RNA sequence: AUCUGGUUGAUCCUGCCAGUAGUCAUAUGCUUGUCUCAAAGAUUAAGCCAUGCAUGUCUAAGUAUAAGCAAUUUAUACAGUGAAACUGCGAAUGGCUCAUUAAAUCAGUUAUCGUUUAUUUGAUAGUUACAUGGUAUAACUGUGGUAAUUCU
RNA sequence: AUGGUAGGAUAGUGGCCUACCAUGGUUUCAACGGGUAACGGGGAAUAAGGGUUCGAUUCCGGAGAGGGAGCCUGAGAAACGGCUACCACAUCCAAGGAAGGCAGCAGGCGCGCAAAUUACCCAAUCCUAAUUCAGGGAGGUAGUGACAAUAAAUAACGAUA
C-alpha cells in the first residue's frame, strides 16, 4: 500500500457482522466515525441483513436520502457510517427506536426501545485530561469529548448522556459489585457482577466477574462497560438477559420450545 | 511550429523543463513539468511567423487594422466593475446600468443579463 | 383441473418505502408456471392497489412442478412505484421505456475521443476547415 | 555453401529452351509456373530404391512389370518397378516377389533419376 | 519435444535379442541429444527423418551380461500425432 | 476407419447391456447360475 | 477474488486392487441391492469410515464430559433419524459395530421394492429415475435418497405420473391415437 | 535467450511485409459445389478493401495482394478442379494449404478424401481448415455448432495438429484466420526447401537461335537458393539448362 | 496400523529393484450423453508488445451573457436545465506478478512518556470603505504556425 | 565497524550523517561467506501415532511496474495507465523533429510438455466524486474449458414356448 486503504474484501470482514460469503466480492468497508473499524456496524448491514427493510445496496441508500434513519438524534446519510456500540437508531416512519447491544453469542442484536429510553445513551469514559484554558474534558468511548464534567469522575466510569444537549446526567463509580457488560474479546455477551479488580503494573488489568448464575470469568479492563448497581440497570438488556449457556443445555432449551 | 519564449536569448532552439505558471505549456496533471523544446526570442531567418503589436499609429491607414473594429464581448460582472466602468457613485444602483444582450430565436426576441456578483 | 392458488408468505409492513414486501407461493396443479402479468393483476385486488403499482420477481419453480416460489411487492400508490423501483422492472412492466443508448465500447471510445480535444472544439473545426480549404 | 542468390529476392531467371515447346505454356496469372532447381547429377540416371505401401481400400493387383508413374518430388517418371521385401541381408540380396504384398510395407527398387533429399514418393 | 536425427539399429544380445528400432532425437529447449524408443511399430514407417517428435520417460533396466544399452526415453507423439492412434489406424499423420 | 461426415445426431453379434443391467448379467452369471467345474470356479471355460 | 467454493471427495478407493473375496462381496451387494457401479459401495464405505473415525476419537476420552454427550447424542440422533441404527441399540459402541448393508438398505432404490411399489430392485431403479414415485409432494429421480422415518409413510406414485393418476404417457396416448385412427378408418 | 531471440528474429526477417515478403496461399475446396472465390471474398471482407476485389473479379486467377492491416505481402493461388496433378502442383509449392469444406454436402470419398491423402503424403506446411456453408443450414446457431463440431471431428481425423474448424461467417474469426495467415511461421517441408524454388509471375521469351531461345522468368526465390550451374526442373516440361 | 514377484541345486537372512494406493499436482493419449459447481500464460522469457478499453466527478447549496435549448408565465441584476472552462476532490484505492530478499519479509506478541495523521465524529475562537476592497486569467471572439503530439 | 559526546537532518528516536574521542561488536549454542529453480503466513497433499513433501495462485502482510537513480504536486508516492536523465529495446518522420513502457482486461509474437473471448453490463458486491442520478475490464454475466468436485441415462416388465 501507499496510503489509506479504501476497500474491504468479503473474507476479511469481521465475522460478527455475519455477511454472506457468496453474494459478491466485497464487504462494506465502514468509513471513519465514532467507533473502531472491527467493532462497529455501518448502517447498510443494519438495514439490509439484520432488518430486511431493503433489498439491494441502492435501496438502503434510497432509505438514507429521505432523512429517515437518525443515529444519536442526528440524521446520517452515509451508507458506511460506523454506528457502533450503545447508540440509539431512530426510525421515524416506523415510529420506533433501535439500540445496538450485543447478543449472547458475540454479535450485534436487534432491540426494541421505547421513546423515553431512547432519550439517553450511556458512555464509558475513556480518558480524562485537562484541556486548553485549563478546562477538563472527558472523552467517552465513541469519540465525544464532553467538556466540564463533575470533579469526581475518573477513567473507566460510565456517564449517562442526554442526547439533545450532549451533556452529562449522572455517573457510576467504578467499584466492586456493579453490573458490568463485557465489550469485546472472545468471551463476549455476558453481564454480571464484579467480584474484584485485579491490579497489574505496567501491563493489563484483569477483573473477575461473577454472573447471576454464579460463573466467574476474567476479562481485561479494556473490555468492561459499566451498566449499574445490583439488579437495577440503567438500560434494558436483550433477550437471554446477558447470561451465556453451555451448548448442551442450549439445545435443551431449544428442544423445550416445540409443542405444535 | 515551435513558439518563441520571452526570456531565452539565443537564435537557436533549447529544450527546457517548463512549469505551471508560464507560457508554452499547460500541465495536464497537477504540478506537472515536461521537457519541451522551445525556440529563442532572438529573431533570425528561421521564423515562419513573427507577430507584432501596434504601439504608435502612423500616417497611412490600414484596411483590416485601422478601419475595422470589433466590440468587446462580455460586459463587467462585479458591482464595483459596473461602478468604475460607468463612473457611478457609491449610492448609485448598479441594477439599471447593466449591459443587456438581445438574442433572437424564431419570432421571440429575448434579452439576457449577467448575474451580478459582490 | 387447474386452481391457481396464491398465498402470500411472511408479509411485513415497510413504512419506510410506502410498500409491503412478502414471498409469493403459488400452487398450480397441471399448470406450467403462472405469468408475472397474471399474478400481478391477481395480487392487485387482493392487496387493493393498482395493477401498475405492484411488482413480482425472482420466481423459482420447484422440482417436480405444480409449485413456484417468488418474492412479491405491493406499493400503496403508483407514484411510489415510479419512484422506488429499479428501472429494469419498470421497463419490464411497460411503465418505462428502454432508453436506446449505444453499447459500452463506443461509449468509452467517444469519451476518449472527447477527452482528446480541449475547449469547445469548433475553433479547431473552423481551423481544420480553413486548413483543408488551403 | 556456394549458393549465389539467397532466398527472398526478386530474380530474373533465364533458361535455355527449345522453340517447339512454346505452344504448351500458359498465362502465368491464369496458371501457375513453378520453377524447381535440381542438385548435382540429378539428371544423371542410376539404380535407386523406393519404399512402397499400398493405399487403403485398394485391393487391385499390381505386378512387377507394368508401367506405373512415380510422383517423387516434382518429376514424374513411368517405371516397371521390381517388388521385394526389405529384410536386411549380410550379402545384400533380397527376394523378388511377383506382386505387391497386401499386408506390410514392401520395397521397390528400379532404374530412375536420383533424388538427394529423401522426398516422399 | 524433439527433432529426430537418425535411425539406430542397435543389436542387443543376451538374454533376448531385441531388434532395436529406435530413433536418435535432438531436443529443442537445451540442444543435447538423447536416444529414444519407438513403441508398438513393427516397421517404424511413421517416425521418418526430420519429423518433430515429443519424448517421454521410460524406466527400462539395461543388463550387464548382454551389453544391452540404457535407453530412457520413449515417443508419445510424432508430427503432432499420437503414435497410439497411428498404430490403431484411427487418425492420420502429415508427413512433414 | 474414417467416419463419413453424416455423424449429425440432431436433425453382427447382438449388443451388450451396459450400466446396471451389466451388473445384473454378472450377478446371474456368477451366483444365480453357478457353473460347477471340477470343484473350482472356472471363469471362461473352453471345450471340456 | 471470491470465496473459493469448497469441494471434497466422497468415495475412497480400496488399497489393494485385486482380491477375490472383496470383489465377490461387492458383486453380491451390487447385484442384490441393485446398484450400478462399485462407486456406490465406495461412497458408503467412506461414510462408514467417517462415522467410525468420529466414534473412535469420541470413545478414547473420559465419560461424562459434555463434549462426549454432545457429539455422541447428536450423532446417534442423526443416525436414528435415518433408521440405520435401530432404536433398541442406542449406545455409541453399537454405532461403531455397524456395517455397509445397514446404510445400504435405506435407499429409495431398495425401499420402493420392499414397500411393494415395484416388481424388482432394478424395477424400483427405473420407477425412481423416470420421475414416477414421490416422497410425499416431491418428485425424485434419485435412488440414493436415504429415506427417513417420517418420510417412509408418505411414499407413493407421483400425481404427475401415469401410475399415480392423470393422463397416460406418450407411448399410451400414441398407441391410443393409433387404434383411434385404425377404428376411424 | 539473447541469441535465441536473435535467430528467431533472423528467421522472421524473411517476411518483411513492406518489400521483401512472399506468402503463398492455396485454397482448395473438398466438394464439387463450392466456388473458391467466395472463400476469397469472405476472407478479405475483414481487410475492408473493395477495389482489390473489383480488380479481382473480371478475368484473373493469380493475385498479389498487399494488406496494410498487418503489413504483409500475399500471393494466392487458385487450382483448376479439372486436373488432380494441377492441385498437387498448387499445394506442393504453397507455404499455406487452406482446405474448403461444405456444411451442406458431405465431402467425397471418391474425390476429396484422396485430395486429403495425396496432399498429406506429398507434404503439407502449416494448414488452415475452414467452412463457408454454415449459413445455408438452419439459422439457429445451436444447430450450427453441432455442424461445426462434426467438421471438427472430421478434420481432426486427418489433421491432428489443429483442432478448430474456423468460420468465415464470423467477422472476428475471419480476423483470426487472416491474422494466422499473415503472422505465423509456416513449417518447412524438407525436400523442397533444400533445393530452392521460384514461383513465376511473368513469363517472356528471348529468341537466340531459330531452334531454341531464352525464357524470361520474373519471380521471388524461395528455399536454399539457385546456382547458375545446377539444372532446373519444370513440371510437365522436364529438365533444362541455365543461361 | 496389511504387503508381494526377483540372487540359489534347494533353504533361511541382509539388501535394493519392480509391482500397489493417493495427490483438491502437472502434461499427454483414447473416449465422451446429462445436472450443479469450477481452476484456467505461475513453472520457461519479471521476454517483446499492434490496436481498443481500464479515472474521472455537479448537488436546492463555489463560478453561467454558451451569440446552446426551452419559452414561460411575476421576475430589467440573475433565478429552468446546461456543452465548455475555472475552482474543490479523487487519481497514493482497486487490478496484476513473484524478479530481488535467509533475522530480510513475515507469524504471534509488545511499545510510541519517540512521531506525522486529507477525511469522518465531538468540542473548540466578544481581544485583529464593512451596506462588503483590489487584480489577473481560463472557457468564449479573432489572427496564426508544422508532416506530425492530449503542441500551442 | 561497536560505543561516548556535541551538532545537522527528519514527521520524529537512532552512526541516519558530520566533527572530536575511546577499541570495541559477533562467533563451534554455527557468526562471516556460498547456494536456493526461497515472497512469508493462514493452508494443501499423504499419514494409527510420530512425521514427510509442497504453499507463484481466491485472505492478510511485503516488493516491483524493462534496469538503476532523481524529484514536483499532495495529508498520503521516491508514484510509473506522473515527470527527468542514463542503459537496453523500439514507433512515425516531409529528416528538422516527436512520442513509448499491457507483471491491468481481452488479444498478438516468442518460449515451452504446459494454460481461454480483441463478447455483454453496472442489474448484483462494493468503491470514488461536488456526490440518488455520473464513472468503475474492480466486479457480475455469457463464450472456450474431461484441471478438479457432487448426483447419475445406456433400459424395466410381462406372457408364450
Ligand atoms: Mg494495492
Ligand atoms: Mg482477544
Ligand atoms: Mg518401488
Ligand atoms: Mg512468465
Ligand atoms: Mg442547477
Ligand atoms: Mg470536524
Ligand atoms: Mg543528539
Ligand atoms: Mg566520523
Ligand atoms: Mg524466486
Ligand atoms: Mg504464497
Ligand atoms: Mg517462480
Ligand atoms: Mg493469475
Ligand atoms: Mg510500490
Ligand atoms: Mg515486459
Ligand atoms: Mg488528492
Ligand atoms: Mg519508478
Ligand atoms: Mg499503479
Ligand atoms: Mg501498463
Ligand atoms: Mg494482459
Ligand atoms: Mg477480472
Ligand atoms: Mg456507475
Ligand atoms: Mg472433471
Amino acid at each position: 500500500a501507499r496510503g489509506p486503504k479504501k476497500h474491504l474484501k468479503r473474507l476479511a470482514a469481521p465475522h460478527h457482522w455475519l455477511l454472506d460469503k457468496l453474494s459478491g466480492c466485497y464487504a462494506p468497508r465502514p468509513s471513519a466515525g465514532p467507533h473502531k473499524l472491527r467493532e462497529s456496524l455501518p448502517l447498510i448491514v443494519f438495514l439490509r441483513n439484520r432488518l430486511k427493510y431493503a433489498l439491494n445496496g441502492r435501496e438502503v441508500k434510497a432509505i438514507l436520502m429521505q432523512r429517515h434513519v437518525k443515529v444519536d438524534g442526528k440524521v446520517r446519510t452515509d451508507t458506511t457510517y460506523p454506528a457502533g456500540f450503545m447508540d440509539v437508531i431512530t426510525l421515524d416512519a416506523t415510529n420506533e427506536n433501535f439500540r445496538l447491544v450485543y447478543d449472547v453469542k458475540g454479535r450485534f442484536a436487534v432491540h426494541r426501545i421505547t421513546d423515553e429510553e431512547a432519550s439517553y445513551k450511556l458512555g464509558k469514559v475513556k480518558k480524562v485530561q485537562l484541556g486548553k484554558k485549563g478546562v477538563p474534558y472527558v472523552v467517552t468511548h465513541d469519540g465525544r469529548t464532553i467538556r466540564y464534567p463533575d470533579p469526581n469522575i475518573k477513567v473507566n466510569d460510565t456517564v449517562k448522556i442526554d442526547l439533545a444537549s450532549g451533556k452529562i446526567t449522572d455517573f457510576i463509580k467504578f467499584d466492586a459489585g456493579k453490573l458490568v457488560y463485557v465489550t469485546g474479546g472472545r468471551n463476549l455477551g455476558r453481564i454480571g457482577t464484579i467480584v474484584h479488580k485485579e491490579r497489574h503494573d505496567g501491563g493489563f488489568d484483569l477483573v473477575h466477574i461473577k454472573d447471576s448464575l454464579d460463573n466467574t470469568f476474567v476479562t481485561r479492563l479494556n473490555n468492561v462497560f459499566v451498566i449499574g448497581e445490583q439488579g437495577k440497570p440503567y438500560i434494558s438488556l436483550p433477550k437471554g438477559k446477558g447470561i451465556k449457556l453451555s451448548i448442551a443445555e442450549e439445545r435443551d432449551r431449544r428442544r423445550a420450545q416445540q409443542g405444535l | 511550429g515551435f513558439p518563441m519564449k520571452q526570456g531565452v536569448l539565443l537564435p537557436t532552439r533549447i529544450k527546457l523543463l517548463l512549469t505551471k505558471n508560464v507560457s508554452c505549456y499547460r500541465p495536464r496533471r497537477d504540478g506537472e513539468r515536461k521537457r519541451k523544446s522551445v525556440r529563442g526570442a532572438i529573431v533570425g531567418p528561421d521564423l515562419a511567423v513573427l507577430a507584432l503589436v501596434i504601439v504608435k499609429k502612423g500616417e497611412q491607414e490600414l484596411e483590416g487594422l485601422t478601419d475595422t473594429t470589433v466590440p468587446k464581448r462580455l460586459g463587467p460582472k462585479r458591482a464595483n466593475n459596473i461602478r468604475k466602468f460607468f463612473g457611478l457613485s457609491k449610492e448609485d444602483d448598479v441594477r439599471d446600468f447593466v449591459i443587456r444582450r438581445e438574442v433572437t430565436k424564431g419570432e421571440k426576441t429575448y434579452t439576457k443579463a449577467p448575474k451580478i456578483q459582490r | 383441473s387447474d386452481a391457481v392458488t396464491i398465498r402470500t408468505r411472511k408479509v411485513i409492513s415497510n413504512p419506510l418505502l410506502a410498500r409491503k414486501q412478502f414471498v409469493v407461493d403459488v400452487l398450480h396443479p397441471n399448470r406450467a408456471n403462472v405469468s408475472k402479468d397474471e399474478l400481478r393483476e391477481k395480487l392487485a385486488e387482493v392487496y387493493k392497489a393498482e395493477k401498475d403499482a405492484v411488482s413480482v420477481f425472482g420466481f423459482r419453480t420447484q422440482f417436480g412442478g405444480g409449485k413456484s416460489v417468488g418474492f412479491g411487492l405491493v406499493y400503496n400508490s403508483v407514484a411510489e412505484a415510479k419512484k422506488f423501483e429499479p428501472t429494469y422492472r419498470l421497463v419490464r412492466y411497460g411503465l418505462a421505456e428502454k432508453v436506446e443508448k449505444a453499447s459500452r465500447q463506443q461509449r468509452k471510445q467517444k469519451k476518449n475521443r472527447d477527452k482528446k480535444i480541449f475547449g469547445t472544439g469548433k475553433r479547431l473545426a473552423k481551423k481544420v476547415a480553413r486548413r483543408n480549404a488551403d | 555453401n556456394e549458393a549465389q542468390a539467397i532466398a527472398g529476392d526478386r530474380i530474373r531467371m533465364f533458361i535455355r529452351f527449345p522453340k517447339f515447346l512454346l505452344e504448351k505454356i500458359q498465362d502465368p496469372k491464369q496458371l501457375l509456373f513453378a520453377v524447381y532447381g535440381l542438385l548435382l547429377h540429378e539428371h544423371k540416371n542410376a539404380v535407386v530404391n523406393f519404399s512402397l505401401q499400398r493405399w487403403e481400400q485398394y485391393d487391385k493387383p499390381v505386378p512387377s512389370q507394368e508401367p506405373i508413374v512415380v510422383q517423387y518430388g516434382v518429376r514424374r517418371y513411368t517405371i516397371q518397378p521390381l517388388f521385394s521385401q526389405g529384410s536386411n541381408s549380410p550379402n545384400n540380396v533380397h527376394k523378388y516377389e511377383r506382386f505387391l504384398h497386401p499386408d506390410t510395407v514392401s520395397v521397390a527398387t528400379c532404374i530412375a533419376p536420383v533424388d538427394f533429399t529423401q522426398s516422399p514418393a | 519435444k524433439g527433432i529426430v536425427l537418425e535411425k539406430l539399429g542397435i543389436e542387443s544380445k543376451q538374454p533376448n535379442s531385441a531388434i532395436r528400432k529406435c530413433v536418435r532425437v535432438q531436443l529443442i529447449k537445451n540442444g543435447k541429444k538423447v536416444t529414444a524408443f519407438v513403441p508398438n511399430d513393427g516397421c517404424l514407417n511413421f517416425v521418418d527423418e526430420n519429423d518433430e517428435v515429443l519424448l517421454a520417460g521410460f524406466g527400462r533396466k539395461g543388463k550387464a551380461k548382454g551389453d544391452i544399452p540404457g535407453v530412457r526415453f520413449k515417443v508419445v507423439k510424432v508430427s503432432g500425432v499420437s503414435l497410439l492412434a497411428l498404430w490403431k489406424e484411427k487418425k492420420e499423420k502429415p508427413r512433414s | 476407419m474414417a467416419k463419413v461426415h453424416g455423424s449429425l445426431a440432431r436433425a453382427e453379434k447382438p449388443k451388450k447391456p451396459k450400466g446396471r443391467a451389466y451388473k445384473r448379467l454378472l450377478y446371474t452369471r456368477r451366483f444365480v447360475n453357478v457353473t460347477l467345474v471340477n470343484g473350482k470356479r472356472r471363469m471362461n471355460p473352453g471345450p471340456s | 477474488p471470491r470465496a473459493p467454493r469448497t469441494y471434497s471427495k466422497t468415495y475412497s478407493t480400496p488399497k489393494r486392487p485385486y482380491e477375490s473375496s472383496r470383489l465377490d462381496a461387492e458383486l453380491k451387494l451390487a447385484g442384490e441391492f441393485g446398484l450400478k457401479n462399485k462407486k456406490e459401495i465406495y461412497r458408503i464405505s467412506f461414510q462408514l469410515s467417517k462415522i467410525r473415525r468420529a466414534a473412535r476419537d469420541l470413545l478414547t476420552r473420559d465419560e461424562k464430559d459434555p463434549k462426549r454427550l454432545f457429539e455422541g447424542n447428536a450423532l446417534i440422533r442423526r443416525l436414528v433419524r435415518v433408521g440405520v441404527l435401530s432404536e433398541d441399540k442406542k449406545k455409541l459402541d453399537y454405532v461403531l459395530a455397524l456395517k455397509v448393508e445397514d446404510f445400504l438398505e435405506r435407499r429409495l432404490q431398495t425401499q420402493v421394492y420392499k414397500l411393494g411399489l415395484a416388481k424388482s430392485v432394478h424395477h424400483a431403479r427405473v420407477l425412481i429415475t423416470q420421475r414416477h414415485i414421490a416422497v410425499g409432494k416431491q418428485i425424485v429421480n434419485i435412488p440414493s435418497f436415504m429415506v427417513r422415518l417420517d418420510s417412509e409413510k408418505h411414499i407413493d406414485f407421483a400425481p404427475t405420473s401415469p401410475f399415480g393418476g392423470a393422463r397416460p404417457g406418450r407411448v399410451a396416448r400414441r398407441n391410443a391415437a393409433r387404434k383411434a385412427e385404425a377404428s376411424g378408418e | 535467450r539473447a541469441q535465441r531471440i536473435l535467430d528467431s528474429i533472423e528467421n522472421r526477417k524473411l517476411f518483411e511485409g513492406k518489400n521483401g515478403a512472399a506468402k503463398i496461399i492455396t485454397i482448395v475446396p473438398l466438394v464439387n459445389d463450392l466456388d473458391p472465390l467466395d472463400i476469397l471474398y469472405k476472407l478479405l471482407k475483414c481487410a475492408d478493401d473493395e477495389g482489390i476485389m473489383v480488380q479481382e473479379v473480371d478475368s484473373k486467377r493469380i493475385f498479389n495482394v498487399h494488406i496494410k492491416k498487418f503489413k504483409s505481402n500475399l500471393k494466392i493461388i487458385i487450382p483448376d478442379m479439372t486436373n488432380f496433378l494441377n492441385i498437387l502442383d498448387c499445394a506442393k509449392v504453397a507455404d499455406f494449404v487452406v482446405f474448403g469444406l461444405s456444411g451442406v454436402q458431405e465431402v467425397d470419398e471418391e474425390f476429396g478424401e484422396q485430395i486429403i491423402r495425396a496432399l498429406e503424403l506429398q507434404g503439407i506446411a502449416s494448414y488452415i481448415g475452414v467452412i463457408s456453408n454454415l449459413s445455408a443450414v438452419h439459422e439457429k446457431e445451436k444447430f450450427q455448432l453441432d455442424v461445426k463440431q462434426s467438421l471438427e471431428s472430421y478434420f481432426k481425423h486427418f489433421f491432428p495438429s489443429e483442432e478448430r474448424v474456423y468460420n468465415l461467417e464470423k467477422n472476428s474469426d475471419a480476423l483470426n484466420v487472416l491474422r494466422t495467415l499473415c503472422q505465423r511461421l509456416p513449417r518447412s517441408i524438407n525436400w523442397r526447401d533444400n533445393r530452392g524454388y521460384v514461383v513465376a509471375d511473368f513469363v517472356d521469351f528471348v529468341e537466340t537461335s531459330p531452334d531454341s531461345g531464352d525464357l524470361v522468368i520474373e519471380g521471388t526465390v524461395r528455399g536454399i537458393g539457385f546456382n547458375a550451374n545446377r539444372l532446373v526442373h519444370i513440371p510437365d516440361f522436364g529438365d533444362f539448362q541455365l543461361n
